[PDB]
RNA sequence: GGACUUUUACUUUGAAAAAAUUAGAGUGUUCAAAGCAGGCGUAUUGCUCGAAUAUAUUAGCAUGGAAUAAUAGAAUAGGACG
RNA sequence: AGGAUAGUGGCCUACCAUGGUUUCAACGGGUAACGGGGAAUAAGGGUUCGAUUCCGGAGAGGGAGCCUGAGAAACGGCUACCACAUCCAAGGAAGGCAGCAGGCGCGCAAAUUACCCAAUCCUAAUUCAGGGAGGUAGUGACAAUAAAUAACGAUACAGGGCCCAUUCGGGUCUUGUAAUUGGAAUGAGUACAAUGUAAAUACCUUAACGAGGAACAAUUGGAGGGCAAGUCUGGUGCCAGCAGCCGCGGUAAUUCCAGCUCCAAUAGCGUAUAUUAAAGUUGUUGCAGUUAAAAAGCUCGUAGUUGAACUUUGGGCCCGGUUGGCC
């Protein structure tokens, strides 16, 4: 419509931010970032619909303003700046650090966390590139780009990054028999232990993946996340450590917690 | 009955980060008079019709409407 | 563009509206259980037959199919919660069989009269739109109620009214300044 | 044989039979054509103003002997003369000339109901006032 | 047709019926309370049972 | 990677198919239509399950099979192994 | 080959070959056609609708053009023409509600020329302002949810078991029949108020006030059938009129018009029109074709649909999973 798109109408805004279908017939327009409209967390949905911390976007953005709050090290003063994918927040206040990851339910879920755990992140490596004057670099799954790491670091790998730069603590290639997790699919949330791959070269490189369960899936290669190795994740991990047991399982598990 | 109810730090905090209309149905501060909205538009459409301070077009209309 | 509220009914009319039969018998429910619309009977009538057909529909299906098992159980939760169905009826063909009888015994009115706070089901209609009662500690002025034994445990009259104790009654007052007057 | 064929490649055969079969169907046609639309005085409408021109008194087709006291009528959008039963006892009097009336039909889609031949429509208001209200009093009709 | 015709006796039983009005009575019984009396009339009140169960039994 | 990979239809499985809707889990809007909230405290620090799941036509991608239907194959062999 | 484009490319040009689509329905016409997500409706299959809250498109009175700009072919921006239409101190000047309200006209058919940015969101340089986007309230019987209009004790009749079987006495208790009578019993509406909300007005709360029916008064259809509900009274006399279909009425009307009674549904009920089931009366599932409508006068024949059988069976050998089956 003769232009960028500015509103939002709930029941465009995505299913996983659970926002409801009335107070208001507009929704949040996550402005333009490093990550995604969809797989993105914008901060008024989350201090409002995740904590109550506030009610209203006007005291949101009070808070963002009066800066308590701060992404990748950085104050990012706006209401609706996507925290998307793996991504670190940390609090002043209550000297919180919360962590943006997914369940397996389909939502992005709040993982307190510590300032360490806050001070170092992972990262999807997107693509690989040789820049200017021979400056190889690359890009990750959150619009970092990143110049002359090692040769070994190629495509679907991930890194292990110092948030105080955008520079590497570690990394992790991608092979047969690494812990993952996943982004995209009916399998949104699981960790699922790669098994093994299949190319059809030409398009959709696919990953056969399975749970400690044996429970075995499928999913695309750039949907899936590499988080390390099999056995230790390089993070905490949340409630359920993506299993997805049955609707009867589920239900005995909470009727145990009443 | 049920409600919400928030306590502040302390009474400054509440009279910066609280609504005015809930300041002044509580009595600690004064609702500004204002006319109608309307009338509020119906200037802004005004001056928005009129450009510059205006002192100019004051003697002119007076020059004018002398005779 | 706020997104139109969801509304559906809970109801469905007779297919064939004038058969002797259906009318006599379901004004035989309705002058016991003290009752004033076929659309509250039609209303009742649906739903059993919405129950009716998802234990059709599921019966159909083999043993150990987890939608059965999670659904068919999740069904007999309810029916149990309610008290429509027993404490120990879970074979899913007494829900073949429940009756509109077992629904209108475990409404509020009916139940107010077998507990005798009523000497009248429409006694009990009057109480209960009157606010001369609360199954919990919260009064309720709706005969369809659909109980969850709870309540029933907890039935007492209106606290906030005679019979419950807590005022007199308005045409109490009235009868007292009457027989003040009288006396004055 | 049975006629209709049986292969599994011959759906359009079976399309453009059923088509041709169905342009033998009644509803089919009229509403593809859309009859009521382009050819019908209403214009597929479920009423219509008009304008009363004179009164008619056709008598009752058999077996059975009397008037049944309708009307003439011209339309407004259209312009098209149209007949108009008016119903009951002394609603000719109420509805005597010039009333800008309103018409409906009467309940057969397009015939006569009984014995009132050549008419397919009714009166149901007078101006703005409904004729059973005028036959029991519970209104009266603006004179003029 | 013989579209024209008496048009002049239009209203003549209407206007020529001997005017008789509603005798008064008390207000009834509304809703649950009508279907009450209906309950109490037509089974526990055995007014009409013959063999076929009337209604409106006409002076017999 | 070199390589022959004669063609299909079919059929199985999976990824994916925007929400709302629909069916449906749980949920006392005082019931109900609804909505997605709620519940529990030592009621001062507070604790806490949720917002499932299913469906998603043909067509498109991969996909195990090789019955069924056709489908060319080396015959006055420019025939394969050589 | 070149030009243009932000970019490929007949997008355009120069030159050249003369091709390209077609019954596997091209092309042309029509569409009360924007499309989809979806809605009604059903055993299945299905048929119909879908402008219409979400997605993608198109448009700003019809057309054309273009500036600015990252982004428009912008119209609540410019230029012209076309049809509209306004103010003129007649020289000239300014506009395009298919934005919110609102009006005329069109009609069968459709709300207030209101309050607020409190929220949902958006925008700016920016927390602070603006926003008929939006929320709020008003009209509102479009549709949906709940559910009042009345009830309860005793007093005159009629019962059903049991006891006495001492007769037809009691009837203990019945459950109704009632120009019986009494209470308590709150609601609708009034609220003082608080609460509600930006401020409110409403809901809930509860004071104070607010029923015995004359009270505070439930209508809409119908009573011959399908189709439940008068062998009731008066009037009418194939007239007036009723009735979807059948039919009623021509001096005893079970249908008409009134009174009474009665049944259906109930703050809703009917009526008119469209559409689905019904409808195996569109028939793929699943129609008919001797006579009920329907087998071409007969034959050939292209596309089309359909098209004889055969080419790997067999057995052994092991393996390990599901189901029961000892324990």
């Amino acid at each position: 419509a003769r232009g960028p798109k500015k509103h939002l109408k709930r029941l465009a805004a995505p299913h996983h931010w659970l926002l409801d279908k009335l107070s208001g017939c507009y929704a949040p327009r996550p402005s333009a970032g490093p990550h995604k409209l969809r797989e993105s967390l914008p901060l008024i949905v989350f201090l409002r619909n995740r904590l109550k911390y506030a009610l209203n976007g006007r005291e949101v953005k009070a808070i963002l303003m009066q800066r308590h709050v701060k992404v990748d090290g950085k104050v990012r003063t706006d209401t609706t700046y996507p925290a998307g994918f793996m991504d670190v927040i940390t609090l002043d206040a209550t000297n919180e650090n919360f962590r943006l990851v997914y369940d397996v339910k389909g939502r992005f879920a709040v993982h307190r966390i510590t300032d360490e755990e806050a001070s170092y992140k992972l990262g999807k490596v997107k693509k690989v590139q040789l820049g200017k004057k021979g400056v190889p670099y690359v890009v990750t799954h959150d619009g970092r780009t990143i110049r002359y790491p090692d040769p070994n670091i190629k495509v679907n790998d991930t890194v292990k990054i110092d948030l105080a730069s955008g520079k590497i603590t570690d990394f992790i290639k991608f092979d047969a028999g690494k812990l993952v997790y996943v982004t995209g699919g009916r399998n949104l949330g699981r960790i699922g232990t790669i098994v093994h791959k299949e190319r059809h070269d030409g398009g959709f490189d696919l990953v056969h993946i399975k749970d400690s369960l044996d429970n075995t899936f499928v999913t695309r290669l750039n949907n899936v996340f590499v988080i390390g190795e099999q056995g230790k994740p390089y993070i905490s991990l949340p409630k359920g450590k993506g299993i997805k047991l049955s609707i009867a399982e589920e239900r005995d598990r909470r009727r145990a917690q009443q | 009955s049920v409600g919400f109810g928030l306590v502040y730090n302390s009474v400054a905090e509440a009279k910066k980060f609280e609504p005015t209309y809930r300041l002044v149905r509580y009595g600690l501060a004064e609702k500004v008079e204002k006319a109608s909205r309307q009338q509020r538009k119906q200037k802004k459409n005004r001056d928005k019709k009129i450009f510059g301070t205006g002192k100019r077009l004051a003697k002119k209309v007076a020059r004018r409407n002398a005779d | 563009p706020r997104a139109p509220r969801t509304y559906s009914k809970t109801y469905s009319t007779p297919k064939r509206p004038y058969e002797s039969s259906r009318l006599d018998a379901e004004l035989k429910l309705a002058g016991e259980f003290g009752l004033k619309n076929k659309k509250e009977i039609y209303r009742i009538s649906f739903q059993l037959s919405k129950i009716r057909r998802a234990a059709r529909d599921l019966l159909t299906r083999d043993e150990k199919d987890p939608k059965r098992l999670f659904e068919g159980n999740a069904l007999i939760r309810r029916l149990v919660r309610v008290g429509v169905l027993s404490e120990d009826k879970k074979k899913l063909d007494y829900v073949l069989a429940l009756k509109v009888e077992d629904f209108l015994e475990r409404r509020l009115q009916t139940q107010v009269y077998k507990l005798g706070l009523a000497k009248s089901v429409h006694h009990a209609r009057v109480l209960i739109t009157q606010r001369h009662i609360a199954v919990g500690k919260q009064i309720v002025n709706i005969p369809s109620f659909m109980v969850r034994l709870d309540s029933e445990k907890h039935i007492d009259f209106a606290p906030t009214s005679p019979f419950g104790g807590a005022r007199p009654g308005r045409v109490a007052r009235r009868n007292a300044a009457r027989k003040a007057e009288a006396s004055g | 044989g049975k006629g209709k064929p049986r292969g599994l490649n011959s759906a359009r055969k079976l399309r453009v039979h059923r088509r041709n079969n169905r342009w033998a169907e009644n509803n089919y046609k009229k509403r593809l054509l859309g009859t009521a639309f382009k050819s019908s005085p209403f214009g597929g409408s479920s009423h219509a103003k008009g304008i009363v021109l004179e009164k008619l008194g056709i008598e009752s087709k058999q077996p059975n002997s009397a008037i049944r006291k309708c009307v003439r009528v011209q339309l407004i959008k259209n312009g098209k003369k149209v007949t108009a039963f008016v119903p009951n006892d002394g609603c000719l009097n109420f509805v005597d000339e010039n009333d800008e009336v309103l018409l409906a039909g009467f309940g057969r889609k397009g015939k006569a109901k009984g014995d009132i031949p050549g008419v397919r429509f009714k009166v149901v208001k007078v101006s703005g006032v409904s004729l059973l209200a005028l036959w029991k009093e519970k209104k009266e009709k603006p004179r003029s | 047709a013989k579209v024209h015709g008496s048009l002049a006796r239009a209203g003549k039983v209407k206007s020529q019926t001997p005017k008789v009005e509603k005798t008064e009575k008390p207000k009834k019984p509304k809703g649950r309370a009508y279907k009450r009396l209906l309950y109490t009339r037509r089974f526990v009140n055995v007014t009409l049972v013959n063999g076929k169960r009337r209604m409106n039994p006409g002076p017999s």
